[PDB]
């Protein structure tokens, strides 16, 4: 029983994923091109990449019903947290099982253990994410379910530095209700089971792995001369 | 707080 409202809104939501989502990828032959010989030498490339994906990301949660109505600060606070677990999320659409990598239709942007490794990050980061990766796969997501958890990924009132809690929690409630009702109504036995409760264990997975990145974002970013290979927007998302 | 360009991407 899917109210007026929640068609609606999942309706926003594909359509705010199709324009912020370009499944040719297209735009990646504008970033620094991938190296894969040194060390960091993927780093600029992927740099690039997630600089690129924290604007797609910005642009998709301003058509999240009721995230105009927040603070600017207050979302600035739900962007600069939740970028690297959308972006994790978001990734999941390029995620391919066979290669147990990340096939954006090409060889030269085609992303494995490897490459990322070349980027400065510790298996201890990469390891919990490429499981991350064939988990969320295994849910088999219809895309009304993919787009609703990255959105209450970005709604989350439990962020630090959050001012209006409240406000924040009623946006995400609209959304966690359309998002049950939809699996319910929408999504069939057996791939309906525990759905729900499955899809919010990950988001608690993205919390740690949000937690790993910014430790090893630390390090990395920590010396400057690598830091020099990020970008302004990178840099003022992550730190600095 | 000193986020000029997140600021402006969301408007
Ligand atoms: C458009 C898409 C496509 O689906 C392609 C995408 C792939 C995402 C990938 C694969 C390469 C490695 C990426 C960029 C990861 C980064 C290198 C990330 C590794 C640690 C993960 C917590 C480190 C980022 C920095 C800034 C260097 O700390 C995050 C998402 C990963 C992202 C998405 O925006």
């Amino acid at each position: 029983k899917l109210s007026e409202e929640q068609q609606h809104i999942i309706a926003i939501l594909l359509d705010a994923h199709h324009k912020t989502y370009d499944p040719t990828y297209a735009d990646f032959r504008d970033f620094r091109p991938p190296v894969r010989m040194s060390p960091l030498s993927m780093l600029p490339h992927l740099a690039d990449l997630v600089s690129y994906s924290i604007q797609k990301v910005i642009g998709f949660a301003k058509m999240i019903p009721g995230f105009r109505d927040l603070t600017s600060d207050d979302q600035i606070v739900l962007l600069k947290s939740s970028a690297i677990e959308v972006i994790m999320l978001r990734s999941n659409q390029s995620f391919t099982m066979d290669d147990m990598s990340w096939d954006c239709g090409s060889q030269d942007y085609k992303y494995d253990v490897t490459d990322v490794s070349k980027a400065g990050h510790t298996l201890e980061l990469i390891e919990p994410l490429i499981k991350f990766q064939v988990g969320l796969k295994k849910l088999n997501l219809h895309e009304e379910e993919h787009v609703l958890l990255m959105a209450i990924c970005i709604v989350s009132p439990d962020r630090p530095g959050v001012q209006d809690a409240k406000l924040v929690e009623a946006i995400q409630d609209r959304l966690s209700n359309t998002l049950q009702t939809y699996i319910r109504c929408r999504h069939p036995p057996p791939g309906s089971h525990q759905l729900y409760a499955k899809m919010i264990q990950k988001l608690a997975d993205l919390r740690s792995l949000n937690e790993e990145h910014s430790k090893q974002y630390r390090s990395l970013s920590f010396q400057p001369e690598n830091s020099m290979k990020l970008t302004p927007l990178v840099l003022e998302v992550f730190g600095n | 707080k000193n986020h000029p360009m997140l600021m402006n991407l969301l408007k």
